[PDB]
């Protein structure tokens, strides 16, 4: 082993981490696509039907 | 009570992704310690994992290593023959136990 | 080691700061989205409300 090796281990452990994280970002892109198209449908049908009514 | 024997300035703050445990004890298994608290699972990091106290019979010693490892050094401490001594960040409660027993002390008096 | 943990507690937060900015542009986003909809939803309703008024 060296001082190197083990820092290949602290930043495998770096990568998990970063892993984490990034994975959270990618749960917000997630949400950003399908949550976010659920409320516009939600938002979108509601303000028709308040207009199709009055019509 | 650990208590104010445990080096506070050697363990992680904001541990929400790298946690420190403590499980060494005897003294005659200490020989390559210096090696051990380098290598004892996968990914320990090598010199926060710091002797905490020093008794003729013991050494206590941290050791750090990531959120999910922590039971790879619980085990590898059993297979290096030490026994559990976690200290779980009882500062807080050690400055409150600290009050108590002063609080017995003088109620003695 | 000290400077390396420094360094690993930085990349922790780097990230976390991505994701602050993930957040804020997240709840930016949705609202411009929210926004967007509406624009959509006016035009049309109201092309329809100008084609009724001519209809009638």
């Amino acid at each position: 082993l060296s001082d190197a090796d083990v820092q290949k281990q602290i930043k495998h452990m770096m990568a998990f981490i970063e892993q984490e994280a990034n994975e959270k970002a990618e749960e917000i892109d997630a949400k950003a696509e399908e949550e976010f198209n659920i409320e516009k449908g939600r938002l979108v049908q509601t303000q028709r039907l308040k207009i199709m009514e009055y019509y | 009570s650990l208590a104010e024997i445990v080096k506070k300035d050697d363990f992680v703050l904001d541990s929400e992704y790298l946690v420190t445990l403590l499980v060494v004890v005897p003294k005659l298994n200490h020989n390559d310690w210096i090696k051990q608290y380098e290598t004892l699972a996968e990914m320990v990091v090598p010199r926060s994992s710091n002797v905490l106290s020093e008794d003729q019979d013991s050494y206590l010693c941290n050791v750090t290593l990531f959120k999910k490892a922590v039971d790879d050094f619980r085990h590898k401490a059993r297979e290096n023959k030490f026994i559990v001594r976690d200290f779980q960040y009882n500062e807080e409660e050690m400055r409150a136990d600290k009050e108590e027993m002063n609080r017995l002390s003088t109620d003695k008096k | 080691q000290s400077q390396g943990i420094q360094q690993l507690l930085q990349a922790e937060k780097r990230a976390a700061e991505k994701v602050a900015d993930a957040r804020k542009r997240k709840a930016r986003r949705l609202k411009q989205a929210k926004e967007e909809a509406q624009m959509e939803v006016e035009q049309y309703r109201r092309e329809r409300e100008q084609e009724f008024q001519s209809k009638q």
